[PDB]
């Protein structure tokens, strides 16, 4: 027989990830942010300012060089502020925030959209849609609104 | 299942869709890898390999059911890529073997 | 004593597999813990059968 | 909670994504992102020489796998 | 003395290669915090064998 003709490259070895290191310098001035959905980035290690998240211990923030840590994003709003001083807000579902020593953002969601892209009137009928399948007595809609509800009810404060 | 491995299709272009792999441990066996890998010394074992100490004690404090949503998501998003990446082999060499019957 | 010991209890936790490379930390703390409960059971003691 | 229901992380995330959909405005991010929520696929386990479906695990996220 | 050696297993879980760099911090304040423990014990020895 044939030496084993086909040799498949592992595919992780394509992508690039950090050397996170213990650090034997200074601090860099401006997180390397870098945002992906599903499987398509939205945010390439863009340099920002800061940014602000929602987990389910409770509200973070970060700067450069906050300490490693790895957690959860509750269903909810991201905000995210550039050196400029302006500011970007993304309605997400759920997610991993991957902080660095070295000072990188690595934020794997499973989607990510701008407000301006959501209306709160659309919204309206959904509240008492997540509360009616809340209210109906099932485990099969109960949850199925208490959720829905999990994920209106950021909104609903952030729109107000 | 003790290890699994995904088998794919990668298009690094046009005129090249090659196999590629991601091979996946248990989620009992890469916690015991993860426990014994954050006691010792950081070494990388193999060229191109990334460092993942800090990694793997951040994780080592997070808790249980995190953890396995930790797992359980990014063997997700492995899947998602190997699906996107044959799909895009699939309409990137069907065009060959479509001018090719031509 | 239980500072100590609760310490090792939640690095095992942490830390499953250092909890041998702990344990003479653990010792060492508990000993010296209860070094100066010790000289204190001591002077009670030497306190009443040698004075008048 | 949902946590003990029997359903995954992962089905809640989808459900979440599910829900997020419906709210924002139509445009054409709604109009791609539409087709990352559509539920179409299928399962099936080849018999003898016929095809059935291993319905063992319901696509639709509602449900609990058993 | 026993909250340094109680903290000192929860550095060393949170990182393991910094048991090294971390014990020479962690004895420097478990003898001066010990040290005054005996500056409080030497005065009730010193308090009896030299008084009349």
């Amino acid at each position: 027989q044939d030496p084993r003709k086909f040799f498949p490259d592992n595919g992780f070895r394509f992508f690039d990830g950090p050397e996170d290191s213990f650090g034997d310098g200074n601090i860099p001035a401006q997180i390397i942010l870098t945002l992906t959905r599903q499987d398509e980035f939205i945010l390439k290690q863009e340099p920002v300012a800061a940014i602000t998240i929602r987990t389910n211990e409770g509200e973070m923030g970060v700067l450069a060089g906050h300490e490693y840590t790895v957690q959860q994003l509750a269903p909810g709003i991201l905000e995210v502020e550039y050196e400029g001083g302006k500011k970007d807000q993304y309605v997400i579902s759920g997610g991993f925030a991957h902080v660095n020593d070295t000072g990188v953002v690595d934020i794997n969601t499973v989607e990510a959209v701008p407000l301006e892209e959501i209306d709160h009137e659309k919204l309206a009928k959904a509240l008492e849609e997540a509360r009616a399948k809340s209210q109906s007595p099932d485990e099969a809609v109960r949850i199925q609104g208490e959720i829905a509800l999990e994920i209106f009810e950021p909104l609903e404060a952030a729109l107000h | 299942w003790d290890r699994a491995q995904i088998v794919y299709n990668r298009y690094h272009g046009a005129a090249s869709q090659k196999l590629a792999i991601f091979n996946l441990p248990k989620f009992e066996d890469w916690k015991q890898k993860l426990e014994e890998d954050s006691a010792g010394d950081g070494k990388i074992e193999e060229d191109g390999l990334l460092q993942s100490l800090p990694m793997k004690t951040a994780l080592g404090e997070l808790e249980e059911t995190a953890v396995e949503d930790f797992y359980n998501f990014h063997s997700c998003l492995a899947v998602l890529n190997a699906v996107s990446e044959n799909e895009l082999s699939e309409y990137a060499a069907r065009i060959v073997a479509v001018e090719n019957q031509l | 004593v239980a500072m100590c010991f609760s310490s090792y209890m939640l690095a095992a936790a942490r830390q499953p597999n250092m909890s041998a490379k702990l344990l003479p930390y653990c010792i060492l703390g508990f000993a010296l813990s209860e070094a100066l409960a010790l000289f204190t059971l001591l002077i009670a003691l030497l306190e009443l059968f040698v004075f008048s | 909670s949902w946590r003990d229901a029997g359903i995954s992380y992962l089905r809640y995330l989808s459900i979440v994504t599910r829900c997020i959909h419906e709210v924002q405005k139509e445009g054409p991010l709604l109009t791609k992102n539409v087709r990352f929520s559509t539920i179409g696929w299928k399962s099936l386990y080849l018999d003898h020489g016929a095809t059935k479906e291993y319905t063992a695990i319901p696509a639709e996220l509602e449900k609990i796998p058993e």
